[PDB]
């Protein structure tokens, strides 16, 4: 145990300027005499700028700093499922050590142009609005952007809870392992989230990487890359992972702190010149591999909090530029009763219908066209009774489809039932019903189709489409329940 | 004009003047002489009247450089040392002089192959084990180096010895051993 | 002020939409006072979109100036170190 | 312990050179040869055996070379039940002229946050007796609350009404931390706590501990006084298992204090002129204000929002540390509605039908929806006027204005501002009254009948009186 | 931007407030006298 | 020597880097060899940064700087009454020296929590809108904020002129000694102001501290603290003082210059990091003392000029979050004829009806309610009558009984038939009438503090017979 060392020249704000360490590498992990860790971010001619993985009151001028000789790496594997870990993969849930066998560097490069295939398989969220209008595919990077307290974490958590139907089944091709990175959150918020995921039995296929608000800025900066490596393990071994960075605004803030304290040249909003490079090299790692590489995938759902809806801020601009689409949430829609408060006019998915089953494609093309026409003529509500019959019909169908998209929290729907409800909606079978009842109907009807009509739901689920037998049977079920409905 | 860079680097004003002088002295093969002359000129520098006259900020730089010029002529120095002192006086870095001096000194500290290595122990250990570590350590060296040991004694390590060989660092202390065992006990 | 301009832009975009819809309703009912209302609300929507265009130009100028002013503050604070 | 010397004094920042025994960061150092006790907290090691420190009092009269002694620890304040009914400053000195605070144990004001396995998920509604709070954004026992507002919208009045109601209904050692506020308000609170019996100058059954560092303090005192109050509350939570109330007014000042030294510590400013360490400083402070498995801390923090921004980095960063935000609006205070709680901007994590019951949740969502619809109709009212509205829409606007007035409430602490008497409305009365207004059960009563009443029976009596007069 | 016209102040937000107050003081008069 | 004496290393822009001076304290006053004075603000390892209290044309590199041993302090006492002084206390009115026996540091600490008491006595400005809707009590900090040429100095000068009725009487409890601090103003503006004060015979109880636009930045930075010390003399001897800082925007500008030249890093808008501290440590020294401390008070009326109505700027937000209430003056209201252009919807007084006489409390409650209801529907004629009743001529501050009388004649109905353009006319005539014949009723209302039913009926007949005669 002969080790190459250096001395702390100075320490402050979590930055240690270290003498010596002549052979340390850029982004190499070093270890202080206190037991604290650090990462060499600035290699300068006379000092090394180390960022401290902890509290700098333990580091004093003159303390010995050892090398480890290794870039930062984290444990990966299936032994991490059901665990809450920190940014470096140490268990923080008190359930014993992580019995992993493999380690993976947190800063590996993304797959190239050739190892990829197009995004074609659906990633079901269980939210009607997302799965129908803003579809997400396996290998996509869909941004969840919105103001505070607009329902973003709820979208992530429904997407995580929904995968239980696929993970309890036997189809290994449709299993999705979830990873939730929490950056800069309270520990009690993360404990509430972990409890919610345990109650839903969603922990057995979920990893929770937790770099909370009292953790040092290097840990919050590193937590997305740790989680991304944990998911790249699955992406590389023929399996499919989903990762939710909640949220990347706070990681950008942590990185800006580290950079400003290292005296790196500030830019717009004091962010360093390579904050785009930060988020882009994090997000290009979510890929879809071709069958020559196992066929695995990693889907990224980064979260971004905008201030007053300002999507022209620096970090929102960057991450909107990087991703493959966005799910935008509004607070006005939230308090109007539209929940999940998804703004359909602004939301987009540049993958689109290539990430939908044929059944949802059938009903969702119609629903999208109809809600678009509704949005065009929607200002004329408050006056609509004084326009054409066609305009009143557009308004009627639009409000019916709007109420059809509302959904409860923590209750993700299977794709067959979503298709059945959107069928009842876009086929006209809700025009004679008045709006205040749609949601109610939507509930009761659902129970009906779940109880006495497992054959149709199972056949749609097995076919992926609504064939003519399926279509006519759905027609009959809808009209019967509607005629006999209170 | 290509430089002769020293083996170790010092940075700052001290490092720049020391590197300049090391390079100038290696071109004329006068390194040891310049070394002895800087030792002497620094000990001259620490003179109280001379220190008071050289650190003074309201003395014109003309009179000050003339004073350093004549007080270097009173010593019969090499042209390299004379020009160094005049360059330091002309630039107003006389306050850094001893620093510069020591820099050059520590530069040649490694030129003679003298490797600095300090052995911290709990209580002052006697000379037998010290020559033992002399011999077993000079095995750690490359071609032609000699040890500079500084046996320090802090009992807060309560056993073993922490050996810093240049920049290599071995922790044979018992405190780290027992803490490592304890961390294995708790983790 | 950027917040003043954003409030005023929102208000006038709303006025524009309301007058546009009132014009459409009047042009429906027009199938002498109804034609007068149709033209009045049409002119109101024209003027509202005019004001919206001017205010959007002002808004863009002001937000560019705010970004530059903050950058200059950060750069001046960093150059003093 | 170790002794150093002052080598530089720039504002509230002092550099100290130690020859032997450099103190760790966050240690408290005492300056020798001063009339009153001046403490410097180490912030940085500058190299060359010099440390940069922040002064806890004024730096006037300091001399280069003046002796500084290392205490060997951070600031240690006295903790224990003896602090109850006393006022201490940032460094734990008694500032009430009542003598020393003879506790048997002292605690450092810097500690680590509780771990993740120490968190509790229990969410239980804390009924305050305030209509808008309990209805739309109820507080929870053991949760963090936070009251956002610009200057003059009513953060202090609301926090004092919360003190009144809860703390006199509570049995678990409240703690108030005045962080960079007006000293006049500190004297006011101290005395309305003495005359309230909550502080007892004799026969020591006091149940409030007061910690005060006000606007006239240097930046260092205003940045550490929140930690002092936090440490008192933390002793009460941990070493006694009690359930503590922690009132902090104002927590923005904490953040602001950091700014006032940031550049003098040699740090490049971040955005809006805030320290590059804003989020992590806020984190390491706020993550200690929490309920653990060892005890409970309900915390109410008044959060100043500069210029009514809410997007400023300080309030925007605070938002994610709270469980139930109450956002006070100036647009609402200018209507005359008090408290000026913004119903469409306030949030609570227990506004969940599985927690508050489906009736409570449905009433709250209906109130918020009718207020949003009133907003959407007000543009149409501005252009087409009121007489050209639909009948359903005139009904919406009527019920919305009535609900706006009914969210208003007269406070016991605002009896001088209003002349009215204090009302403390129970929870079921609030749910019932708002359900009855949403149902149409009071379409015939005027809207000024709901302004500044308690339960709905009072709205009915007020309508009957307002009619019987005219 | 649902209450954008009256959150902006100005003639279109102040006239809206005046119109609302006029209508509802009328209605409160014709509601109190009928009690 | 180099311990009691130093040598100027460099001089420029009114900053001197000084060599030596090893024993100099922070914020100590040093003296250059030319007779100029300076303050030691930066104690650095190799130099002292001295800010020069004058023109650095006379300081040369190599000059000798000596110590005074004294942290900056000014003369205090009553001898300063009637004098015009500069920021360091030297008289500039050309009347010889001020025979002061006492000197007081300018950077003293504000009183704590214990020495204070609630604000109870009123500070009468003589301005109906202020005395009625935004009242001020002795010991309060009321901000006068507005754009340029909106009427801020007018309010301050009306306030100073009003206190002559109290200062020439007998009861020492109602006497108020005023202090006007002119910061960064044009010297002829201050001469005009001293003329208005001397003509109205208000200068006998007034001190004018003048740090005009040609005075060095240190003097303009230091003048508010000098005025505050001159007022704390009265506050600590059982007397009541009133201080006006006109204005603090220019003091912040002088401080920003002084700091940027000391190479301290700039913050928002290049203002230093601690400009909030700059104003808070000053405005916290205005306080009401308890009877153990003499019961004296110091009332602060800071003035802030906003740019184009931007109360959301840095310095206005700071001073708005410090003070106990704001008088908002608008230009829109100024040109519509509303003079003094007080925006009542925005003007706050966090002390409220506690700082008010009971008679004015009664009539002003009705006035406030009626004016609020009128600002809602813009009865309309009653609100118009009242808003015309608030208007007031300049330098014509009224007594409190006459304010009560006119508020009454407007709020009980005795103006609802008169013509708006005649209201003002009526008003002055009415006052003359009363002040010619009904000195008994007015002495009654003044000495009683409230309006009895006897006085109510008496001025009932007074106003009725007059409105008949008018
Ligand atoms: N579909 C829904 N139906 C009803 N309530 C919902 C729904 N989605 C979210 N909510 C509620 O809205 C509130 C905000 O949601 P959530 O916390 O998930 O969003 P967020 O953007 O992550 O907030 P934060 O800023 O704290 O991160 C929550 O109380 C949540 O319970
Ligand atoms: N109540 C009033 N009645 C009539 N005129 C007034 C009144 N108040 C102010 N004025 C006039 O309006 C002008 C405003 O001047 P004033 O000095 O009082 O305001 P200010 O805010 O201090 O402006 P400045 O920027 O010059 O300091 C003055 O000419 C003054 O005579
Ligand atoms: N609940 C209330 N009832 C009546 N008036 C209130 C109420 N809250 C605030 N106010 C008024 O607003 C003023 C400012 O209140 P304050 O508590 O000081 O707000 P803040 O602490 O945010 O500055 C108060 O003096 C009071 O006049
Ligand atoms: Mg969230
Ligand atoms: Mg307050
Ligand atoms: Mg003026």
């Amino acid at each position: 145990d002969l080790e190459e060392t250096g001395r702390v020249l100075s320490i402050g704000d979590g930055i240690a300027r270290v003498h010596g360490l002549r052979n340390v590498q850029a982004e190499e992990m070093v270890e202080f005499s206190s037991g604290l860790k650090g990462m060499s971010l600035n290699l300068e001619p006379d000092n090394v700028g180390v960022v401290v993985f902890g509290n700098d009151k333990l580091i004093k001028e003159g303390d010995i700093v050892k090398r480890t000789g290794a870039i930062v790496d984290v444990p990966v594997g299936e032994e991490l499922l059901g665990r809450v870990v920190d940014a470096l993969g140490n268990a923080i849930d008190g359930k014993g050590p992580i019995g992993s066998k493999t380690r993976r560097r947190v800063g590996l490069k993304a797959p190239g142009i050739i190892p990829r295939i197009s995004v074609r398989e659906p990633m079901q969220t269980g939210i009607k609005a997302v799965d129908s209008l803003v579809p997400i595919g396996r290998g996509q990077r869909e941004l969840i952007i919105g103001d505070r307290q607009t329902g973003k974490t709820s979208i992530a958590i429904d997407t995580i809870i929904n995968q239980k139907r696929f993970n309890d089944g036997s189809d290994e091709k449709k299993k999705l392992y979830c990873i939730y990175v929490a950056i800069g959150q309270k520990r009690s918020t993360v404990a509430q989230l972990v409890k919610r995921l345990t109650d839903a039995d969603a922990m057995k296929y979920t990893i929770v990487v937790s770099a909370t608000a009292s953790d040092a800025a290097p840990l919050q900066y590193l937590a997305p890359y740790s989680g991304c490596s944990m998911g790249e393990y699955f992406r590389d071994n023929g399996k499919h992972a989903l990762i939710i960075y909640d949220d990347l605004s706070k990681q950008a803030v942590a990185y800006r702190q580290m950079s400003l304290l290292l005296r790196r040249p500030p830019g717009r909003e004091a962010y360093p010149g390579d904050v785009f490079y930060l988020h882009s090299r994090l997000l290009e790692r979510a890929a879809k591999m071709n069958d020559a590489f196992g066929g695995g995938s990693l889907t990224a759902l980064p979260v971004i909090e905008t201030q007053a809806g300002d999507v022209s801020a620096y970090i929102p601009t960057n991450v909107i530029s990087i991703t493959d689409g966005q799910i935008f949430l509004e607070t006005e829609l939230f308090y109007k009763g539209i929940r999940p408060a998804i703004n359909v006019g602004l939301s987009v998915s540049r993958v689109g219908s290539a990430a939908q089953t044929r059944a949802m494609k059938q009903v969702a093309g119609t629903m999208k066209l109809e809600l678009a026409q509704y949005r065009e003529v929607a200002a004329f509500a408050q006056f609509g009774s004084d326009l054409d019959a066609a305009t009143q019909q557009l308004l009627s169908r639009g409000v019916r489809l709007t109420e059809l998209l509302k959904q409860g929290q923590y209750s993700p729907m299977a794709i067959e039932e979503q298709v059945a409800v959107i069928y009842a909606g876009v086929r006209g079978y809700l025009d004679k019903l008045e709006p205040s009842k749609i949601t109610k109907f939507e509930n009761a009807f659902l129970s009906h189709v779940v109880s006495q009509h497992q054959a149709l739901l199972g056949t749609i689920r097995a076919d992926g489409k609504i064939s003519e037998q399926s279509d006519a049977k759905l027609k009959e079920i809808v009209t019967n329940f509607l005629a006999g409905f209170e | 004009a290509k430089l002769v860079r020293p083996p170790v680097q010092v940075y700052g004003i001290e490092g720049r003047y020391a590197t300049a002088l090391y390079s100038a002295a290696s071109k004329q093969n006068k390194l040891e002489q310049v070394e002895k002359e800087l030792l002497r000129v620094a000990q001259i520098l620490k003179e109280p009247k001379v220190a008071a006259s050289v650190l003074n900020p309201y003395v014109k730089r003309s009179i000050k450089v003339k004073s350093l010029n004549d007080i270097t002529a009173k010593e019969r120095f090499s042209p390299l040392t004379t020009n160094l002192i005049n360059l330091l006086a002309e630039n107003g870095r006389l306050s850094n002089t001893q620093g510069v001096v020591s820099a050059f000194s520590t530069m040649m500290s490694v030129h003679r192959g003298e490797v600095p290595c300090t052995v911290t122990s709990a209580s002052p250990l006697e000379e037998a084990t010290l020559s033992e570590l002399k011999t077993v350590l000079k095995s750690f060296l490359s071609q032609g180096q000699v040890l500079k040991l500084e046996a320090k004694t802090d009992p807060s390590i309560l056993g073993g010895m922490i050996v810093r060989i240049g920049e290599k660092y071995v922790d044979m202390s018992v405190k780290t051993k027992i803490q490592k065992l304890g961390r294995a006990m708790r983790e | 002020t950027l917040k003043d301009i954003t409030r005023r832009l929102k208000s006038i975009k709303n006025i524009q939409k309301i007058t546009k819809s009132m014009k459409m309703v009047a042009a429906a009912k027009y199938a002498s006072e109804q034609s007068a209302r149709m033209t009045a609300m049409d002119n109101a929507s024209k003027n509202a979109s005019e004001m919206i265009d001017k205010l959007t130009l002002t808004f863009n100028r002001t937000r560019q100036a705010v970004i530059t002013k903050e950058l200059i503050e950060i750069i001046s604070g960093a150059a003093a170190l | 312990a170790a002794t150093g010397r002052i080598v530089a004094v720039i504002g509230a920042v002092v550099d100290v050179q130690f020859d032997e025994g450099l103190p760790p960061i966050l240690n408290a150092l005492e300056v020798q040869g001063r009339e009153t006790r001046l403490v410097l907290e180490v912030a940085q090691h500058l190299g060359e055996s010099t440390v940069r420190t922040i002064a806890m009092d004024g730096t006037e009269g300091l001399v280069r070379g003046q002796k500084v002694l290392d205490s060997g620890a951070p600031i240690k304040i006295p903790v224990g039940p003896e602090t109850l009914g006393r006022i201490m400053n940032v460094i734990g000195e008694p500032i009430d002229e009542r003598g020393p605070i003879k506790t048997k144990q002292f605690a450092p004001i810097h500690a680590e946050a509780p771990e993740f396995m120490e968190m509790s998920v229990e969410q239980e509604i804390l009924v305050t007796g305030i209509k808008v709070v309990d209805l739309l954004a109820p507080y929870a026992k053991g949760g963090k609350i936070g009251l956002f507002g610009g200057a003059g919208v009513g953060k202090t009045v609301l926090i004092m009404e919360l003190i009144n109601n809860v703390a006199k209904a509570h049995g678990g050692y409240s703690v108030f931390a005045g962080v960079g506020e007006r000293t006049r308000e500190g004297n006011d609170l101290y005395h309305e706590m003495i005359e309230s019996g909550v502080i007892n100058l004799k026969d020591a059954t006091s149940k409030v501990a007061l910690v005060y560092g006000q606007m006239n303090e240097p930046p260092g005192a205003r940045a550490r006084v929140a930690l002092t109050g936090l440490t008192v509350a933390e002793y009460f939570r941990d070493q006694e298992g009690q359930d503590v109330l922690l009132f902090i007014d104002n927590i923005f000042r904490f953040t602001q204090a950091g700014s006032e030294v940031s550049a003098l510590l040699g740090r490049i400013p971040s955005a809006v002129g805030y320290q590059p360490t804003l989020a992590t400083d806020m984190g390491t402070m706020q993550e200690r204000i929490t309920t653990t498995k060892k005890g409970s801390i309900t915390s109410v923090q008044a959060i100043y929002v500069p210029a009514d921004d809410l997007t400023d980095p300080a309030p925007a960063t605070t938002f994610a540390h709270l469980d139930a935000t109450t956002v006070l609006s100036r647009a609402i205070a200018e209507l005359g509605i008090y408290p000026a709680v913004d119903p469409l901007d306030s949030t609570s994590r227990i506004m969940d039908p599985n927690i508050v019951g489906s009736e409570h949740y449905d009433v709250a969502r209906g109130v918020q929806k009718i207020l949003q619809d009133y907003k959407s109709l007000q543009d149409i009212i501005a252009i087409l006027g009121m007489d050209e509205l639909s009948e359903e829409d005139k009904l919406t606007v009527s019920r919305a204005r009535k609900i706006q007035r009914f969210l208003s409430q007269p406070f016991q602490v605002a009896e001088v501002f209003t002349g009215h008497m204090g009302k403390l409305v129970p929870l079921k009365e609030t749910i019932k009254g708002f359900q009855q207004i949403l149902a149409g059960e009071y379409d015939h009563l005027p809207e000024q009948a709901f302004y500044m009443v308690g339960p709905i029976e009072e709205a009915v009596a007020k309508a009957d009186k307002l009619a019987e007069e005219h | 931007g649902a209450g954008s016209i009256r959150e902006a102040g100005g003639a279109f937000g102040k006239r809206e407030q005046a119109e609302e107050e006029r209508y509802f003081r009328a209605q409160s008069r014709e509601q109190l006298a009928a009690l």
